[PDB]
RNA sequence: CGAAGCCAGAGGAAACUCUGGUGGAGGUCCGUAGCGGUCCUGACGUGCAAAUCGGUCGUCCGACCUGGGUAUAGGGGCGAA
RNA sequence: GUAGUAGCAAAUAUUCAAACGAGAACUUUGAAGGCCGAAGUGGAGAAGGGUUCCAUGUGAACAGCAGUUGAACAUGGGUCAGUCGGUCCUGAGAGAUGGGCGAGCGCCGUUCCGAAGGGACGGGCGAUGGCCUCCGUUGCCCUCGGCCGAUCGAAAGGGAGUCGGGUUCAGAUCCCCGAAUCCGGAGUGGCGGAGAUGGGCGCCGCGAGGCGUCCAGUGCGGUAACGCGACCGAUCCCGGAGAAGCCGGCGGGAGCCCCGGGGAGAGUUCUCUUUUCUUUGUGAAGGGCAGGGCGCCCUGGAAUGGGUUCGCCCCGAGAGAGGGGCCCGUGCCUUGGAAAGCGUCGCGGUUCCGGCGGCGUCCGGUGAGCUCUCGCUGGCCCUUGAAAAUCCGGGGGAGAGGGUGUAAAUCUCGCGCCGGGCCGUACCCAUAUCCGCAGCAGGUCUCCAAGGUGAACAGCCUCUGGCAUGUUGGAACAAUGUAGGUAAGGGAAGUCGGCAAGCCGGAUCCGUAACUUCGGGAUAAGGAUUGGCUCUAAGGGCUGGCAGCCGACUUAGAACUGGUGCGGACCAGGGGAAUCCGACUGUUUAAUUAAAACAAAGCAUCGCGAAGGCCCGCGGCGGGUGUUGACGCGAUGUGAUUUCUGC
């Protein structure tokens, strides 16, 4: 797969067609979110829940969001 | 292999066609690579030139 | 040291092959081994490849001489008699 | 300890199945094919045996996916020649080429007082 | 098996009647030359690394490594603990000497300097 | 086992020699896998078997050993005979 | 008849109980006692076998005893792909036309006695159809296009690209889930980003500005080694890669082993044991950094020469040193990645359930350790150790494009879209799936390989993994036998002959002649030690303003002890004095012989300068030697060396 490092280019990877899902991966220290768009999974790692969910708010509605496990 | 000799390998012009030419002389006594073996009628006698 | 007192590089066959042989391989085992000094890079890493083919380390210039030497009796005068053969007064 | 087999149906030792082994996630040792050396371009001339600079060194038939960067050096005469032999072409094609107008100058002079 | 073995590097069980193979072949002669000749060749380098010995004797003492000479790290740091004095020895008397040369070329430069200056 | 190169010490006026090292050349040597089949004139001899098995052996970096592919066929092929 | 006789004897082995069953020395489970012992009686294949694989059912055959069993019989199942392979390519060779020969089926022959390219982009005209703007299709015309000849030939050579987890009674890199990629294809050419918008002038505007004019734009950075996300370009030309032996050393990395600590579960507890055993993870792909390689560049010039390897080698054709660049990264972390996997503890769910849940999946050390891989560097060769399909780069410059506040010719950059047909895929791969008439101590090509002893993959014994003594069992312990082991005293007296047995063996320190081609002989002969324990002696590594922490297993010395016993089993050269033959290594009479026989290097001798020597041929001036040229081919004798070669 492929990493992003600007909130900024994964909202407009998000903006992206061809893209059906988001796993967002609620790890201990840190969350991802990932898009499996098409030939790449994209991850974007952060560390705050609170910009976690402001993200979550920032989320694409056409784009399906599953939180895993 | 097969021969005792060593085996030249001369490069040249062809005259009529833009293209390098490459034959395989035998290698006589004395001769090295860069040598600039001057072939011909009035080539002038040295060790190489037929 | 002088560990070999007469065979010197024919102390690699050994016992066998017969005496005037190693006598006569020894002469000519020393001369195609040996790290002739080359007269064009100036150094001394001419060694031969395969039969009748002399190779030097730097500058990479590839020479045919002798089959176990680097000349022949027969090379420098074959030398000597095509320059005086050429300075006779045009050709 | 876990003595390990091949993954396809050549059992010979041969050139192509030339392999090395890696670990799984499984923690499972499993023999995995390993790819051969893409040795490097080396240069015309033949002056020096000894690569290329600066060119990704994978198989000839990889060489289509490269991009046009990663295949020749800047300089003219670029993936070919070894940037020695580049800058002794420069100087052995003007000093060469000096003496050409030299002797047609000189033998212009021999036509002239002679 | 693990007691047993504490015992050989103790030195049990490693006499003359249980090895069966020969000395050369269980810790082999270039295996020993390549290690003390690693050892001394690095000690070499770490003098002249600093200013302890100077380029000209450490090539004298690299190719005395390089010929049967020092057996071992040892009587290596005790030699050079004798050469340094004995450059010492040498530097010691020459520049008295030398100093010594120093006072009559002087001086015989003030005797050329004060008589001549009475000769104008 | 220790061929050439090679260092270092020692003696010499030269020629070089003497000593400790380093080095790893060979149709080398003791041997395994492999490939062969000396001897017991052993087992076996309506056998495990239309030539085996056990001991003992030969060579084992070399004119080696072997798979697949291709060539040569009956007064013809092939042969270190 | 022989006859219920030979016979069911190669490789250590069974035992007790229990279940089903008419019926148990063999079938199944369970426990003990075992062996194969990592060059396996193990895990997987190429060849060949072709349903042998799996399941269920029966017990007349068959399985050399038996059977409740099977590789038997009967019934029913199973062998999934762009990236695993065949396909493609050429190698040694095999092979049609042209041509030759031949009574003839046909053979020779592979560029030879040949009008052996049907392709091209561009110019041109002529037609055609769409949206006749412009495109798209042919007709013929100017130009190049060694066509170096078709075509076949490898399931081990060349050959783009698939991984990780799960699943079945049976398959898997082939099905599922998850994560990658390669090659093609894309009218009205899908979407960015580059080539892309700079400058001069005037006019005014405090500027922001706009307007006009004109010019330039087939990209950038670093002294360099070369660097970046892209970087116009045909016919043709140059080159690289594909593309190379064998053997040594050595260094880097990984696997496995090994040392210490944690953690989890289990093993003993008669007495001890912070113990003993098991277990302790990150794929392809993308990115970062370690580490390694360089015969890559710059500064600058060293003799009192230095730099360095285990070994060399290195340099005024520019060393050490100071500072960069490239390439390799199979190493570590990161996206994937913990949501899986696995260990152990719980709890449901009759079930399907890729259940649910809690915890752990860590800290280091060391190496001539073994294997594998990458690289350095050298040795050997009268041994120089493959072609091609394909792919890339460079040099050239035929043309092509945009004319301005216009964006074009373009594009190997980042994505997006579509497809990837055809065949092969189960199993055994062997003391029971092949071949040997057979479930035959034979034969048959490789890959993976632990712990102890030890130089070792020797041999010996254990673990994981397998098996059940190899086509039978019960009782006894005669002769004869085949294997195997001891024997008082004498020691070849035995016999054709020391045949066979038996001595000697491994190691360190000692000591070594006759003879010689000075290499040898030679491990000559002949000796001395060897255990156990308790110690000392010596060999190191990383940091410092001459110290301190932590590391490998060897080498000598000494004491003490045992019943003079110590390579304590395995593992393992009897030795000399000599004569004949052969120089040696090699080979040979597959199945009665390994020899002195053959070969062999050495020495000679002879033919032949090519319209030729020697040979093949039914045929042609067809062929082999000949991709040759007297330091060569062809034909023989002799068989190292030294000294000799009579008439
Ligand atoms: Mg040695
Ligand atoms: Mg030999
Ligand atoms: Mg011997
Ligand atoms: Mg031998
Ligand atoms: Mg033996
Ligand atoms: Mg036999
Ligand atoms: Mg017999
Ligand atoms: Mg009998
Ligand atoms: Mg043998
Ligand atoms: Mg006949
Ligand atoms: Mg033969
Ligand atoms: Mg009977
Ligand atoms: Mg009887
Ligand atoms: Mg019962
Ligand atoms: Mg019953
Ligand atoms: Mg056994
Ligand atoms: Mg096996
Ligand atoms: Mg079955
Ligand atoms: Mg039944
Ligand atoms: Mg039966
Ligand atoms: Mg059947
Ligand atoms: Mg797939
Ligand atoms: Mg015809
Ligand atoms: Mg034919
Ligand atoms: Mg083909
Ligand atoms: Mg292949
Ligand atoms: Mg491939
Ligand atoms: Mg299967
Ligand atoms: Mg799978
Ligand atoms: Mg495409
Ligand atoms: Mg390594
Ligand atoms: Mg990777
Ligand atoms: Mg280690
Ligand atoms: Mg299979
Ligand atoms: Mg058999
Ligand atoms: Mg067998
Ligand atoms: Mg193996
Ligand atoms: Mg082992
Ligand atoms: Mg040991
Ligand atoms: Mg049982
Ligand atoms: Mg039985
Ligand atoms: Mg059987
Ligand atoms: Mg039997
Ligand atoms: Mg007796
Ligand atoms: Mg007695
Ligand atoms: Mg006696
Ligand atoms: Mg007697
Ligand atoms: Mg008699
Ligand atoms: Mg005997
Ligand atoms: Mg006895
Ligand atoms: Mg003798
Ligand atoms: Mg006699
Ligand atoms: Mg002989
Ligand atoms: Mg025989
Ligand atoms: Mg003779
Ligand atoms: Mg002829
Ligand atoms: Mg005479
Ligand atoms: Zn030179």
């Amino acid at each position: 797969p492929r990493k992003i490092e600007e909130i900024k280019d994964f909202l407009l990877t998000a903006r992206r067609k061809d893209a059906k899902s988001v796993k967002i991966k609620k790890n201990k220290d840190n969350v991802k979110f990932k898009v499996r768009c098409s030939r790449y999974l994209y991850t974007l790692v952060i560390t705050d829940k609170e910009k976690a969910e402001k993200l979550k708010q920032s989320l694409p509605p056409g784009l399906a969001v599953k939180e895993l496990k | 292999p097969g021969r005792g000799a060593p085996l030249a390998k001369v490069v040249f012009r062809d005259p009529y066609r833009f293209k390098k030419r490459t034959e395989l002389f035998i290698a006589a006594e004395g001769i090295h690579t860069g040598q600039f073996v001057y072939c011909g009628k009035k080539a002038q006698l040295n060790i190489g030139n037929v | 040291a002088k560990r070999t007192k007469k065979v010197g590089i024919v102390g690699k066959y050994g016992t066998r092959y017969g005496a005037s042989l190693r006598k006569m391989v020894k002469k000519i085992e020393i001369s195609q081994h040996a790290k002739y000094t080359c007269s064009f890079c100036g150094k001394t890493k001419m060694k031969r490849r395969a039969v009748g083919i002399w190779h030097c380390g730097s500058c990479m210039k590839t020479v045919a001489g002798g089959a176990w030497t680097y000349n022949t009796t027969s090379a420098v005068t074959v030398k000597s008699a095509i320059r005086r053969l050429k300075e006779l007064k045009d050709q | 300890v876990q003595r390990l087999t091949y993954r396809r149906r050549l059992s010979y030792n041969t050139a192509s199945n030339k392999t090395r082994l890696s670990r799984t996630p499984g923690n499972r040792i499993v023999y995995l094919y390993t790819k051969k050396v893409g040795k490097a371009p080396k240069s015309a001339c033949g002056v020096c045996p000894g690569r290329l600079r600066g060119v990704r060194a994978v198989r000839p038939k990889v060489l289509m996916r490269l991009s046009k960067t990663k295949k020749h050096v800047s300089r003219a005469y670029g993936g070919s020649m070894c940037a020695k032999c580049v800058r002794d072409r420069i100087k052995r094609a003007f000093l060469i080429e000096e003496q050409k107008i030299v002797v047609k100058v000189l033998k212009a002079q021999a036509q002239s007082q002679k | 098996c693990r007691k047993n073995t504490l015992a050989r590097r103790k030195g049990r069980h490693m006499g003359i009647g249980k090895r069966k193979g020969t000395a050369n072949a269980r810790m082999p002669e270039k295996v020993t030359w390549m290690r003390r000749m690693r050892i001394l060749r690095r000690l070499l380098r770490r003098y002249r690394e600093s200013k302890k010995i100077d380029r000209h004797m450490y090539h004298s003492l690299y190719l005395k490594v390089k010929g049967n000479v020092f057996k071992n790290k040892r009587i290596l740091m005790e030699h050079i603990h004798k050469l340094k004095a004995d450059k010492a020895r040498k530097k010691l008397l020459a520049d008295q000497a030398e100093a010594r040369r120093s006072k009559t070329k002087e001086a015989r430069k003030r005797r050329e300097e004060r008589l001549q200056a009475k000769k104008e």
